[PDB]
């Protein structure tokens, strides 16, 4: 009765997120990314830790994905086909439409700007999909006879979810990556009152709250009106399908005022596919397209560019939107290494860079690097990293704590200095469990699993109907057939050697008075002190409750002092003790 | 009608013609005054139908009449209370 | 254990189930056939329906009017609502839509009723339904016409009326059509519900959509309390339709199957039937006439367009327009393309490469299929003669389908194809009955018809099931075809409209959580099989309840057992009085005594208490709680 | 003790251990061993 959760990737580290967890004998992979930057042979997760050599198959019964960036999708066909998954693996409908592009840009890009001999090809990309089993939003899957997964709405890109783990009582909440304020395109996170007994959460931006939209905003095109004033370029990077959408209708928008067209690099057939995506996936946006998308088609860009050809123009005001996010290889590299000027080649990061070279190094001074022929910046140069990357800063991850309640909670995809800091404010402030895994590290967790049981209704019903207003429940347990059926005695004499046992003594009673003392006297001895006793009146003269009756016979019928039965069981063992104890030398003459 | 509604509530047969009857009479609206003698016909098959859904049905009927014009029900309260305690 | 059905429709239910602590509405439905006995509602005033003829009585007459024989109403159209007085709606905590034709009627409920619970329906329902109303307030609303006509509905004045007048029921409880404002409030009360996504009421019960494949957002429901499972199968399909196919493996194990959304017309198989619909179409087209098409904006008119769209290319009738006429058509073309992944999979695959699902964008895009949302637009400067249009209600009542067969209805040329079964097409035909037009009845009704409905039953094998009283007999229109019902080893009871059913699956078992500190002082034994003894405080929370830590005895105590066993167990001086089926012994210390009868035990105390304790405790050594 | 029954109950019915966790120390182990 443990969940024991081992993160091999993206423990104290962004990137290559692939996380472990046991539950009930269930072992679910939770992400299957890859990392950026490393050259060979830690691109990819350590496989050899789920016993290498072997069938791994047979070791996880269900692979899941958050969303379709590589971080958390990107080894998943090496993975797979490479070391021989068969299994299911869960992704929600745009993950599965997004994912297999992403990979083919990155194989593109292996094949070509490097080396090719340990990574995977398309035939090899198209084989992983295979075994995909999309997943809408909240539809509860039963992946086996007792281990179901529900997709939440996460709000990071399209089709991004946080994925729950219920396997009987245990229940385990993984939320990838999201953001709790909605963007332009996208919604806000939400998940119901699962509280589960773990609840696994990014942490990428433990900073507090980026200053709102608007304000971001305004900056991020303060700073371009500022780059294209002197005639300045502008060279962005992006991943092309995430935050792309929101700074592309944020720059039209602005650009509504002096209409010039702006070039946006992610290729043709990219474009159009992003357009595409979006357009089918309406429901997964945001409110605002939901209501909007029939009146006006807002990705229908007016301002697009193909190609090499306008970066190595004049230097006019020309804002390049790059390809290949995170400055790690491709277009983005290839002109950003001949860029440079105070108005010109203004690069402006809205990702996070976690630790790929040239892009990493946003929080020191940009004019450092480490390349062949390396080239130098100035300070009018743009090198300012705006928070506009879909991720829920500190006051989002609290929000979703106490929105989900779990019983404790479990940090990643984030820098060990933001997470420790996470991880003191959530002990601190909401007085529960917080953990911080390192890649590789086990972490394990007790359960408190209730015992399922069926109670029959009529207890059920006179638990409450004597016990409303001090009560208590009596009853047997039988656990016939394998499963377990609470009863009350009666019922469990119809289930199935009967014998029973009672209480009917005839204490010879100390007290030698009348008939009328012995017998009409001695019998209103319940209503002294005691209490949690039934009351019903009868004119004749007797106290009648459950299984007690004192009115015997005739006062003195053996030979010898007053004789007088006293009757109890042992629910109401109480009374007719005391009875019987005050009867035996208690009322003296 | 008073008499009416009487014999026919009396004649239907107790789970379903009786229920259609009252939803039919539900519809059309009773004149004030004769509000006492139709809700004490009412009552007395309330009394007499053993049958759940009409006895509610004639709960929901007897309540809806009680909104009926300047009609005073501060004289079918008291069989309202009873019948309540006895249900 | 409750079943209140509010509606008589078969395709239309209203059923309220009074099931544990949850009264649960299954549908709303609004039986749009009332409208046939009134008079059409034209976009523009016609001479002919205005100067008909009234209708003569001893006594009125401009209520009335007839043409060609059948009575008429001359005032707004009128909709049969479900019975809401038999059940005080305000009770009703939950209300689940499986589909947008049974989705009409919720404003009724949710604002003039006083319902204050909740609304679940999957989004491309809602959707769909909030079009429908949309187009449904803007017919009615469009041209308005008064309510005056009241002397008809009289009880004893409707007898004397001809067959279709007399034949209406519940004509006191028809009402207008509700406005736009409680349509626009109706849907605010709503919650978005996927398939197979578990929604907790109270902590009581749970409802899960499942995917019926009948239409967009389609959904049967299934009601379970943890031991007792209800399914309600509304209009589903197992043919090869857009949505993904019925999710029959979430039916079984059912203690009830209330079943409702049956086709009409059964004897009709729909492919041939589109087969014939674009053979007469292009048959008329051909020789020049027109074609007018009355549908719903939403429902069978995209499986027929895209049939339309294979039939014309062989047929070599490109040239010919496709026009569709509706408020809410573009609304509606755009609705039906972005819901692909509400889709089977061999439509849903579309979303993987670029690509709309539905083929209608490339009849938009070869300019092909041309949508307009009125006729006075855009589509009075486009219009060409030899053409099809698709618009209208199917009731032929009101929208624009009104004002095409007042025009095309003299010339035998043009044609008029109905496709949607839920409206009498000689009835809703018959304020216009002396036209050369000709009319051409092929309904195209997807839903599981008797022999699919019995293979599922005996698929899912439910312990009871409940349907429409309409099942259970072979329809008036055969009354000879008993392979037209519902057969079932048990009984299959039915319902009419207004009735009420007790179910008898009435169970016991409940289930609660008893907690690990409490499972740990909790012992079992063994008898004959394992049993133990509970003792403890109940907690109750939304409906879930916990056990929290804080007469009847069994065994094998025979005569011999008794007297042998325990006889020297610590006291002494032990006497058995030979007792007729038994033995009695009590001890000369102060006359305790012990008495057994048969199958039974019980120990006596005299003028001793001390030792009583440690008696009763002796015989317990070997007696359980059985 | 119901407690313990159930437990060993659903204790008894598992699946197999990852080789890094029965091979771990501190309930941690080295990734990448190779490198
Ligand atoms: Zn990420
Ligand atoms: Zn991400």
């Amino acid at each position: 009765p443990e969940i024991r959760v081992t993160p091999l990737g993206a423990g104290q580290d962004v990137g290559r997120s692939c996380i472990l967890v046991s539950i009930a004998g269930k072992n679910v992979m939770l992400d299957c990314g890859m990392h950026m930057g490393f050259n060979d042979d830690r691109r990819f997760p350590d496989f050899s830790y789920i016993t290498q050599n072997g069938r791994l198959t047979d070791f996880l019964d269900c692979v899941i994905i958050s969303h379709f960036h590589l971080d958390h999708c990107g080894a998943l066909p090496y993975f797979s086909e490479m070391v021989g998954y068969d299994g299911p693996i869960y992704m929600t409908h745009p993950t599965q439409a997004i994912c297999p592009i992403l990979l083919e840009d990155y194989r593109k890009i292996a094949v070509d700007k490097k080396g090719e001999a340990n990574f995977f090809t398309s035939q090899m990309i198209k084989d992983c999909m295979k075994k995909v089993v999309a997943v809408h939003l909240h539809q509860t899957v039963q992946v086996d006879d007792e281990l179901e997964i529900k997709a939440y709405y996460a709000g990071h890109v399209l089709g991004a979810a946080m994925f729950q783990i219920k396997v009987g009582s245990e229940s385990v909440v993984y939320t990838g990556d999201y953001n709790m304020t909605p963007d332009r395109h996208l919604g806000a996170a939400w998940i119901d009152k699962c509280r589960p007994n773990l609840l696994i959460t990014q942490s990428t931006y433990a900073t507090t709250i980026r200053d709102s939209k608007r304000c971001r905003e305004r900056d991020f095109l303060k700073k371009v009106h500022e780059t294209v004033e002197r005639g300045g370029k502008v060279l962005i990077p992006v991943f092309a399908l995430g935050r792309a959408q929101e700074l592309c209708i944020l720059l039209e928008t602005f650009w509504e005022r002096m209409n010039l067209k702006v070039p946006i690099y992610f290729s043709t057939g990219l474009t159009e596919k992003a357009n595409h995506y979006y357009k089918l996936f309406i429901p997964w946006t945001n409110q605002k397209i939901r209501k909007t998308f029939v009146q006006r088609n807002m990705f229908e860009f007016k301002h697009i560019k193909a190609f090499d050809r306008a970066f190595a123009d004049n230097p006019g005001p020309m804002v390049v939107f790059a390809t290949p996010g995170m400055l790690h290889a491709g277009q983005s590299l290839q002109i950003f290494r001949k860029w440079a000027g105070n108005e010109k080649n203004m690069v402006i990061m809205p990702g996070y860079c976690v630790q790929g070279t040239v892009g990493h190094k946003i929080l020191s001074g940009q004019r450092k690097l480490e390349m062949e022929g390396r080239q130098v910046l100035e300070v009018k140069m743009q090198v300012e990293y705006m928070s506009f990357s879909a991720h829920a800063d500190a006051k989002g991850i609290m929000q979703l704590v106490g929105q989900a309640e779990p019983e404790s909670v479990l940090l990643v995809h984030g820098e060990a200095k933001k997470m420790e800091f996470l991880k003191q404010k959530i002990e601190q402030e909401l007085r529960v469990n917080c953990y911080m895994p390192a890649n590789g590290e086990t972490v394990t967790l007790p359960t408190s699993p209730s015992i399922p049981v069926g109670i029959s209704l009529g207890l059920l019903k006179r638990e409450m109907a004597q016990g409303l207003l001090p009560r208590l429940l009596h009853g047997t347990l039988i656990m016939k057939d394998s499963n377990f059926r609470l009863v009350s005695s009666e019922q469990a004499l119809k289930e199935l050697a009967e014998h029973q046992l009672r209480f009917t003594c005839r204490v010879h009673l100390h007290d030698t008075r009348k008939e009328q003392e012995t017998a009409l006297r001695v019998y209103s001895h319940l209503k002294s002190v005691l209490k949690d006793h039934c009351v019903q009146h009868l004119p004749d003269g007797s106290v009648t409750v459950e299984s007690v009756l004192l009115q015997a016979a005739a006062p003195s019928e053996d030979p010898g002092t007053k004789v007088l039965l006293v009757s109890w069981t042992y629910q109401d063992e109480e009374l007719g003790s005391f009875l019987t104890s005050l009867l035996k030398k208690g009322l003296p003459q | 009608k008073s008499a009416a509604l009487h014999i026919d509530l009396c004649k239907a047969t107790s789970p379903a013609d009786a229920l259609q009857y009252l939803l039919q009479f539900a519809r059309k609206p009773v004149e004030a005054e004769s509000v006492e003698g139709v809700v004490r016909i009412l009552l007395e098959h309330y009394y007499k139908e053993n049958d759940p859904s009409v006895r509610l049905k004639i709960a929901s009927l007897l309540g809806l009449l009680s909104k009926t014009a300047g009609f005073s029900p501060d004289c079918i309260m008291d069989d309202a209370i009873n019948i309540l305690q006895n249900e | 254990m409750k079943l209140y059905c509010l509606s008589g429709h078969p395709t239309l239910p209203c059923n309220v189930l009074k099931f544990k602590s949850t009264t649960i509405m299954l549908d709303c439905g609004l039986d749009m056939t009332s409208t046939l006995n009134f008079l059409p509602l034209p976009l523009v005033q016609s001479p002919r329906l205005s100067n008909l003829p009234g209708w003569s009585l001893k006594d009125l007459d401009k209520e009335l009017k007839e043409c060609s024989g059948h009575v008429f109403v001359d005032s707004v159209p009128e909709f049969c609502l479900p019975e809401t007085e038999l059940i005080d709606l305000s009770t009703v905590d939950v209300i689940l839509i499986s589909n947008y034709h049974c989705m009409m009627a919720l404003p009724y409920i949710t604002e003039h009723t006083g319902f204050t619970g909740t609304v679940y329906a999957t989004e491309p329902t809602v959707q769909i339904g909030r079009l429908l109303m949309e187009e449904l307030v803007n017919f009615i609303e469009r041209v308005p016409k008064a309510q005056s006509a009241s002397l008809w509905k009289n009880k004893d004045i409707q007898r004397l009326l001809p067959s279709p007048l007399k034949d209406a029921v519940e004509v006191s409880t028809w009402r207008r059509c509700y406005t736009m404002q409680e349509v626009n409030s109706a849907l605010s009360k709503i919650q978005l519900v996927g398939y197979s996504q578990k929604i907790e009421l109270f902590g009581a019960v749970q409802v899960t959509p499942l995917s019926s494949g009948y239409a967009l957002g389609s959904s049967n429901w299934i009601i379970q309390s943890h031991y007792e499972k209800v399914s309600y199968v509304s209009g589903s399909s197992l043919l090869t339709t857009h949505p993904q196919p019925m999710d029959q493996a979430s039916l079984k194990n059912s203690d009830v199957l209330v079943l409702t959304g049956l086709t009409q017309i059964p004897t009709a198989n729909p492919d041939g039937m589109v087969g014939e619909f674009c053979s007469n179409l292009a048959l008329t087209v051909r020789n020049g006439g027109n074609v007018l098409v009355p549908c719903y904006p939403s429902g069978v008119i995209y499986d027929l367009l895209e049939c339309l769209y294979q039939y014309i290319d062989s047929a070599g009738l490109s040239s010919v327009p496709l026009y569709f006429i509706s408020p809410v058509a573009n609304s509606s073309l755009e609705f039906s393309q972005i819901f692909a992944e509400w889709l089977c999979h061999n439509k849903q695959s579309k979303v993987y490469l670029p690509e709309p699902p539905f083929p209608h964008a490339e009849l938009i895009q070869t300019n092909k299929l041309k949508h307009y949302p009125s006729i006075h637009g855009d589509f009075s400067n486009d219009f060409r003669q030899p053409c099809v249009v698709f618009t209208g209600h199917p009731s032929l009542r009101f929208g624009d389908v009104v004002h095409f067969m007042e025009l095309w209805g003299k010339s035998s040329l043009n044609t008029v194809i109905f496709t949607e079964p839920d409206f009498s097409y000689l009835e809703a035909l018959a304020p216009y009955q002396p036209l050369a037009m000709k009319c051409i009845y092929c309904p195209i009704d997807t839903r599981l018809n008797f022999i699919q409905v019995s293979k599922l039953l005996k698929e899912v094998q439910p312990l009871h099931v409940v349907c429409p009283e309409q099942y259970t007999q072979p329809p008036p229109a055969q009354s000879h075809r008993m392979d037209l019902m519902i057969d079932c080893q048990p009984p299959a009871m039915s319902y009419r409209r207004a009735e009420v059913l007790a179910l008898p699956f009435k169970r016991r078992y409940e289930k609660i959580e008893i907690m690990p500190e409490l499972a740990d002082s909790l012992v079992p034994m063994e008898i004959k099989i394992s049993l133990a003894t509970v003792s403890a405080v109940l907690h109750t929370k939304d409906n879930k309840h916990l056990l929290q830590p804080p007469p009847l005895l069994s065994g094998s105590i025979p005569v011999e057992q008794f007297v042998q066993t325990l006889e020297k167990h610590g006291f002494s001086d032990i006497k058995v009085e030979d007792t007729a089926k038994g033995h009695i012994v009590l001890l000369q210390e102060a006359e305790t005594l012990i008495q057994i009868e048969e199958d039974s035990t019980h120990i006596i105390c005299d003028n001793d208490e001390m030792l009583r304790v440690r008696l009763r405790d002796l015989v317990l050594k070997f007696l359980q709680k059985f | 003790s119901l407690w313990s029954n159930r437990i060993n109950t659903a204790n008894s019915r598992k699946h197999q251990e990852f080789a890094g966790r029965l091979n771990s120390v501190n309930n941690r182990a080295e990734l990448y061993q190779h490198l």
